[PDB]
Protein backbone atom coordinates (compact mmCIF):
# COMPACT_ATOMS: atom_id res chain seq x y z
CA UNK A 1 0.00 0.00 0.00
CA UNK A 2 2.68 2.78 1.13
CA UNK A 3 4.51 1.58 -2.49
CA UNK A 4 1.93 2.07 -4.76
CA UNK A 5 0.81 5.29 -2.28
CA UNK A 6 -3.06 4.48 -1.93
CA UNK A 7 -4.85 2.73 0.89
CA UNK A 8 -6.58 0.43 -1.76
CA UNK A 9 -4.63 -2.00 -4.05
CA UNK A 10 -6.29 -4.00 -6.73
CA UNK A 11 -5.30 -7.56 -7.43
CA UNK A 12 -1.82 -8.19 -9.29
CA UNK A 13 1.84 -9.09 -8.20
CA UNK A 14 4.20 -6.03 -7.36
CA UNK A 15 7.88 -5.44 -6.55
CA UNK A 16 7.28 -4.31 -3.03
CA UNK A 17 11.22 -4.29 -1.70
CA UNK A 18 14.26 -6.60 -1.79
CA UNK A 19 15.20 -9.71 0.25
CA UNK A 20 18.98 -9.99 1.67
CA UNK A 21 20.64 -12.55 3.91
CA UNK A 22 22.80 -10.85 6.44
CA UNK A 23 26.01 -12.01 7.31
CA UNK A 24 26.12 -14.54 9.99
CA UNK A 25 30.30 -14.03 11.60
CA UNK A 26 33.03 -12.36 10.31
CA UNK A 27 36.42 -14.99 9.72
CA UNK A 28 39.87 -13.20 9.65
CA UNK A 29 43.21 -15.52 8.18
CA UNK A 30 46.61 -14.80 7.93
CA UNK A 31 49.72 -17.32 6.32
CA UNK A 32 50.79 -20.23 8.89
CA UNK A 33 53.83 -20.26 8.29
CA UNK A 34 55.86 -18.31 11.46
CA UNK A 35 58.46 -16.93 9.45
CA UNK A 36 59.81 -15.91 13.07
CA UNK A 37 62.45 -13.49 13.37
CA UNK A 38 65.55 -13.89 15.48
CA UNK A 39 64.82 -12.27 18.78
CA UNK A 40 65.33 -15.50 20.54
CA UNK A 41 68.82 -15.17 19.50
CA UNK A 42 69.37 -11.56 20.85
CA UNK A 43 66.89 -11.34 23.90
CA UNK A 44 68.57 -14.09 25.53
CA UNK A 45 72.31 -15.70 24.70
CA UNK A 46 74.87 -17.26 26.25
CA UNK A 47 76.87 -13.77 26.28
CA UNK A 48 75.75 -10.02 25.65
CA UNK A 49 77.93 -6.83 23.86
CA UNK A 50 79.50 -4.24 26.19
CA UNK B 1 69.53 -8.05 53.55
CA UNK B 2 67.20 -7.89 56.24
CA UNK B 3 63.18 -8.07 55.79
CA UNK B 4 61.13 -8.08 59.16
CA UNK B 5 56.94 -9.18 58.62
CA UNK B 6 54.83 -6.97 61.30
CA UNK B 7 51.70 -9.32 61.88
CA UNK B 8 53.02 -12.45 63.08
CA UNK B 9 49.78 -14.12 63.81
CA UNK B 10 46.54 -13.11 62.28
CA UNK B 11 42.92 -14.68 63.29
CA UNK B 12 40.00 -14.21 60.36
CA UNK B 13 37.14 -15.98 59.93
CA UNK B 14 36.05 -16.66 56.36
CA UNK B 15 34.90 -13.45 53.84
CA UNK B 16 37.61 -11.04 56.21
CA UNK B 17 40.15 -8.99 54.43
CA UNK B 18 43.63 -9.51 56.04
CA UNK B 19 46.59 -7.13 55.37
CA UNK B 20 50.10 -8.36 55.62
CA UNK B 21 53.03 -6.20 55.87
CA UNK B 22 56.95 -6.85 55.40
CA UNK B 23 59.42 -4.02 54.82
CA UNK B 24 62.91 -4.08 53.61
CA UNK B 25 66.37 -1.95 54.49
CA UNK B 26 67.49 -1.25 51.73
CA UNK B 27 64.90 -0.65 48.31
CA UNK B 28 65.05 -3.83 46.71
CA UNK B 29 63.40 -2.39 43.51
CA UNK B 30 60.57 -4.04 42.84
CA UNK B 31 62.24 -7.84 43.55
CA UNK B 32 60.27 -9.31 46.57
CA UNK B 33 57.68 -12.91 46.79
CA UNK B 34 55.73 -14.38 49.50
CA UNK B 35 54.74 -17.94 50.00
CA UNK B 36 52.53 -19.88 51.72
CA UNK B 37 54.29 -22.53 53.76
CA UNK B 38 51.06 -25.11 54.78
CA UNK B 39 51.48 -27.25 57.77
CA UNK B 40 53.02 -30.56 56.41
CA UNK B 41 54.04 -29.65 52.65
CA UNK B 42 56.87 -27.22 51.01
CA UNK B 43 55.96 -23.67 50.36
CA UNK B 44 54.51 -22.39 46.60
CA UNK B 45 55.33 -19.15 46.13
CA UNK B 46 52.12 -16.87 45.68
CA UNK B 47 53.48 -13.86 44.42
CA UNK B 48 56.93 -12.48 42.35
CA UNK B 49 58.13 -9.18 42.27
CA UNK B 50 56.03 -7.54 44.47
CA UNK B 51 52.83 -7.02 42.25
CA UNK B 52 52.49 -10.10 40.03
CA UNK B 53 50.53 -13.49 40.60
CA UNK B 54 52.67 -16.19 39.42
CA UNK B 55 51.17 -19.44 38.21
CA UNK B 56 47.74 -18.14 38.59
CA UNK B 57 46.69 -20.74 40.70
CA UNK B 58 46.20 -18.07 43.44
CA UNK B 59 43.32 -15.56 42.25
CA UNK B 60 42.80 -13.44 45.23
CA UNK B 61 45.61 -12.76 46.61
CA UNK B 62 46.67 -9.16 45.73
CA UNK B 63 50.13 -7.74 46.84
CA UNK B 64 51.64 -4.22 45.94
CA UNK B 65 54.13 -1.90 46.79
CA UNK B 66 57.57 -0.91 45.45
CA UNK B 67 60.89 0.10 47.17
CA UNK B 68 60.45 -0.28 50.85
CA UNK B 69 56.82 -1.28 51.92
CA UNK B 70 55.45 -4.53 50.08
CA UNK B 71 51.61 -5.97 51.65
CA UNK B 72 49.87 -8.87 50.33
CA UNK B 73 46.31 -7.97 51.52
CA UNK B 74 43.69 -11.02 50.85
CA UNK B 75 40.17 -10.72 49.95
CA UNK B 76 37.55 -13.08 50.79
CA UNK B 77 39.84 -15.30 52.39
CA UNK B 78 38.42 -19.11 52.63
CA UNK B 79 39.53 -21.20 55.87
CA UNK B 80 41.67 -23.67 53.00
CA UNK B 81 44.11 -20.22 52.51
CA UNK B 82 45.21 -20.78 56.47
CA UNK B 83 49.07 -21.29 56.28
CA UNK B 84 52.02 -19.39 57.43
CA UNK B 85 52.93 -16.33 54.53
CA UNK B 86 56.74 -15.54 54.23
CA UNK B 87 58.59 -13.22 52.06
CA UNK B 88 62.30 -13.19 50.47
CA UNK B 89 63.80 -10.80 48.25
CA UNK B 90 64.52 -12.69 44.62
CA UNK B 91 67.11 -10.46 42.98
CA UNK B 92 70.10 -9.39 45.20
CA UNK B 93 71.84 -13.22 45.62
CA UNK B 94 72.92 -13.08 49.89
CA UNK B 95 68.65 -13.85 49.69
CA UNK B 96 67.09 -13.94 53.23
CA UNK B 97 63.52 -14.20 54.16
CA UNK B 98 60.86 -12.54 57.16
CA UNK B 99 59.99 -14.73 59.69
CA UNK B 100 56.55 -15.70 58.24
CA UNK B 101 52.61 -14.58 59.33
CA UNK B 102 49.68 -17.59 60.55
CA UNK B 103 46.30 -16.64 59.30
CA UNK B 104 44.70 -18.48 62.20
CA UNK B 105 41.16 -19.62 62.40
CA UNK B 106 39.60 -17.55 65.37
CA UNK C 1 55.09 -33.45 35.21
CA UNK C 2 57.22 -30.77 36.06
CA UNK C 3 58.82 -31.96 39.36
CA UNK C 4 62.07 -31.85 41.97
CA UNK C 5 61.89 -35.10 43.48
CA UNK C 6 65.14 -35.17 46.00
CA UNK C 7 66.76 -38.15 47.82
CA UNK C 8 69.77 -38.75 50.22
CA UNK C 9 68.06 -38.00 53.26
CA UNK C 10 69.22 -39.51 56.32
CA UNK C 11 71.06 -38.94 59.40
CA UNK C 12 74.16 -37.77 59.74
CA UNK C 13 76.50 -37.70 62.74
CA UNK C 14 78.54 -33.98 63.46
CA UNK C 15 81.74 -33.62 61.25
CA UNK C 16 80.75 -36.13 58.56
CA UNK C 17 79.82 -35.34 54.96
CA UNK C 18 76.92 -36.81 52.96
CA UNK C 19 75.88 -35.62 49.37
CA UNK C 20 72.72 -34.37 49.35
CA UNK C 21 71.38 -35.86 45.23
CA UNK C 22 68.46 -33.08 44.35
CA UNK C 23 67.34 -35.07 41.05
CA UNK C 24 65.70 -33.11 38.65
CA UNK C 25 62.45 -34.27 36.09
CA UNK C 26 60.81 -32.89 32.80
CA UNK C 27 62.80 -29.66 33.11
CA UNK C 28 65.60 -28.36 31.07
CA UNK C 29 68.29 -29.17 33.92
CA UNK C 30 70.46 -26.79 31.92
CA UNK C 31 68.88 -23.34 32.04
CA UNK C 32 67.28 -23.61 34.82
CA UNK C 33 69.28 -21.95 38.15
CA UNK C 34 69.47 -24.11 40.79
CA UNK C 35 69.30 -23.19 44.74
CA UNK C 36 68.93 -24.53 48.58
CA UNK C 37 66.95 -23.29 51.22
CA UNK C 38 66.68 -24.63 54.29
CA UNK C 39 64.31 -25.18 57.14
CA UNK C 40 65.14 -25.55 61.19
CA UNK C 41 62.52 -27.33 62.51
CA UNK C 42 60.35 -25.22 64.20
CA UNK C 43 61.82 -21.78 62.27
CA UNK C 44 61.59 -20.41 59.18
CA UNK C 45 63.14 -21.18 55.44
CA UNK C 46 66.99 -19.58 55.65
CA UNK C 47 69.15 -19.80 52.61
CA UNK C 48 72.03 -21.47 51.28
CA UNK C 49 74.34 -21.33 48.30
CA UNK C 50 73.34 -20.76 44.36
CA UNK C 51 74.49 -22.53 41.17
CA UNK C 52 73.96 -20.95 37.86
CA UNK C 53 72.68 -22.04 34.30
CA UNK C 54 76.21 -22.71 32.95
CA UNK C 55 77.47 -24.03 36.33
CA UNK C 56 80.25 -21.32 36.36
CA UNK C 57 78.75 -19.29 38.88
CA UNK C 58 78.62 -19.91 42.63
CA UNK C 59 77.54 -17.51 45.12
CA UNK C 60 77.35 -18.48 49.26
CA UNK C 61 75.49 -17.76 52.38
CA UNK C 62 77.26 -15.90 55.03
CA UNK C 63 76.22 -18.18 57.87
CA UNK C 64 78.17 -21.26 56.39
CA UNK C 65 81.28 -20.00 54.29
CA UNK C 66 83.25 -22.75 52.36
CA UNK C 67 81.67 -25.44 54.19
CA UNK C 68 79.45 -26.70 50.93
CA UNK C 69 80.18 -27.54 47.20
CA UNK C 70 76.86 -27.09 44.91
CA UNK C 71 77.56 -28.84 41.64
CA UNK C 72 75.08 -29.41 38.38
CA UNK C 73 75.98 -32.16 36.20
CA UNK C 74 73.47 -31.31 33.46
CA UNK C 75 74.19 -35.03 31.42
CA UNK C 76 73.12 -35.97 35.49
CA UNK C 77 70.76 -34.26 35.37
CA UNK C 78 71.41 -33.52 39.24
CA UNK C 79 72.12 -30.66 41.32
CA UNK C 80 74.50 -32.01 44.19
CA UNK C 81 75.05 -30.78 48.05
CA UNK C 82 77.67 -32.14 50.09
CA UNK C 83 78.26 -29.95 53.50
CA UNK C 84 82.15 -30.83 54.32
CA UNK C 85 81.06 -30.57 58.15
CA UNK C 86 77.38 -30.41 59.72
CA UNK C 87 76.68 -28.04 62.87
CA UNK C 88 74.25 -30.09 65.34
CA UNK C 89 72.06 -27.03 63.95
CA UNK C 90 71.39 -27.48 60.99
CA UNK C 91 69.05 -30.78 61.35
CA UNK C 92 66.79 -28.84 59.10
CA UNK C 93 64.48 -30.48 55.93
CA UNK C 94 67.07 -29.38 53.23
CA UNK C 95 64.69 -28.45 50.16
CA UNK C 96 65.92 -27.76 46.45
CA UNK C 97 64.58 -24.67 44.53
CA UNK C 98 64.23 -24.06 40.36
CA UNK C 99 64.91 -20.22 39.58
CA UNK C 100 64.98 -18.99 36.19
CA UNK C 101 65.61 -15.33 37.60
CA UNK C 102 67.83 -13.43 34.68
CA UNK C 103 66.37 -14.30 31.56
CA UNK C 104 63.35 -12.06 30.65
CA UNK C 105 61.45 -14.75 31.04
CA UNK C 106 61.35 -15.99 34.62
CA UNK C 107 60.51 -15.85 37.76
CA UNK C 108 62.13 -16.87 41.31
CA UNK C 109 61.65 -20.50 43.45
CA UNK C 110 58.79 -21.73 40.59
CA UNK C 111 58.49 -25.36 41.99
CA UNK C 112 60.53 -26.70 45.29
CA UNK C 113 60.81 -29.84 46.24
CA UNK C 114 59.14 -32.58 48.87
CA UNK C 115 62.29 -32.63 50.42
CA UNK C 116 64.68 -34.58 52.30
CA UNK C 117 64.86 -34.99 56.35
CA UNK C 118 68.49 -34.68 56.77
CA UNK C 119 68.96 -34.98 61.03
CA UNK C 120 72.08 -34.31 63.12
CA UNK C 121 72.56 -36.72 65.72
CA UNK C 122 74.83 -37.74 69.02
Amino acid sequence: KCTLKSFTVEKGIYQTSNFRVQPTESIVRFPNITNLCPFDEVFNATRFAS
Amino acid sequence: IVLTQSPSSLSASVQDRVTITCRASQVISNYLAWFQQKPGKAPKLLIYAASNLQSGVPSRFRGSGSGTDFTLTISSLQPEDFATYYCQQYNIYPLTFGGGTKVDIK
Amino acid sequence: QVQLVESGGGVVQPGRSLRLSCASSGFTFSTYHMHWVRQPPGKGLEWVAFISYDGSNYYYSDSVKGRFTISRDNSKNTVYLQMNSLRAEDTALYYCARDSSGWHWGVPFDYWGQGTLVTVSS
